[PDB]
């Protein structure tokens, strides 16, 4: 694993880029889920569907 | 494990229980639909419509017939497939209560992997999940799997299976 991180650093291949991006999209999702839950509360299941 | 199609007696129970917004144990089979509703013909007619949609046909006097005698009358012509009402209610449960990313097929997968319950008994667990619908959408994946676990144990208790 220490030889892998040395080979990454040489090639300039950020290993965690994919996990960083995933955590931004997952915080965006949790913001939109909060906005839809608020509209489903102020209008109701029957109305929104 | 052993694959069983959901009994009409459980489907009927869950549909009544969900419409009245009460737990399965709070609804006794002995009582008639007309007794349970409590003089509100609107809700009575909403239950009758949902059972008529789900099972296709109804008996001649479904109002005065007790729930165990309706469940036995439906089992004579019931196959084991959910139908047009159960399928839609489960889709509305999953969409409205599971976290953004968790679909029905992920629930079906989780039940087939974690518990090993096949499609026939997945449908049963999902019906027990419908009967005990939570208040607000489950925040994370881990408490959504913990809910599916609590519904598997409830399903296993009522049907009489060991997990
Ligand atoms: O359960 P049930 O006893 O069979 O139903 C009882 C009643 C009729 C009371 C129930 O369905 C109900 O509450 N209905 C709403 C009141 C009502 O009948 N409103 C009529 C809406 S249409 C209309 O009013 C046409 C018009 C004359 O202009």
């Amino acid at each position: 694993r220490q030889q892998l991180q040395v080979l990454a650093r040489y090639l300039k291949m950020d290993l965690d880029n994919g996990e960083r991006k995933f955590l931004k999209e997952k915080d965006t999702v949790a913001e939109l889920q909060a906005q839809l839950d608020y509209l489903n509360a102020e209008l109701g299941e029957f109305f929104v569907n | 494990i052993a694959d069983e199609p959901v009994k009409a007696s459980l489907l009927l129970h869950v549909l009544v229980a969900h419409k009245l917004k009460k737990s399965l144990d709070s609804i006794p089979m002995s009582k008639t639909i007309k007794d349970l509703v409590g003089g509100k013909s609107t809700v009575q007619n909403e239950i009758l419509g949902d059972l008529g949609k789900e099972f296709g046909t109804t008996p001649e006097k479904p109002e005065e017939t007790p729930l165990e005698e309706l469940a036995e009358t439906f089992q004579d012509t019931f196959s084991g497939a959910l139908g047009k009402q159960s399928s839609s209610l489960l889709s509305r449960l999953i969409s409205s209560k599971m976290p953004g990313g968790f679909t029905i097929t992920v629930a079906r997968k989780y039940l087939q992997t974690r518990w090993g319950l096949p499609s026939g008994r997945q449908d049963g667990v999902l019906l027990v999940a419908l009967s005990n619908e939570p208040a607000a959408r489950l925040g994370s994946e881990a408490d959504a799997k913990a809910f599916l676990d609590s519904m598997a144990q409830k399903y296993a208790s009522i049907v009489g299976v060991d997990l």
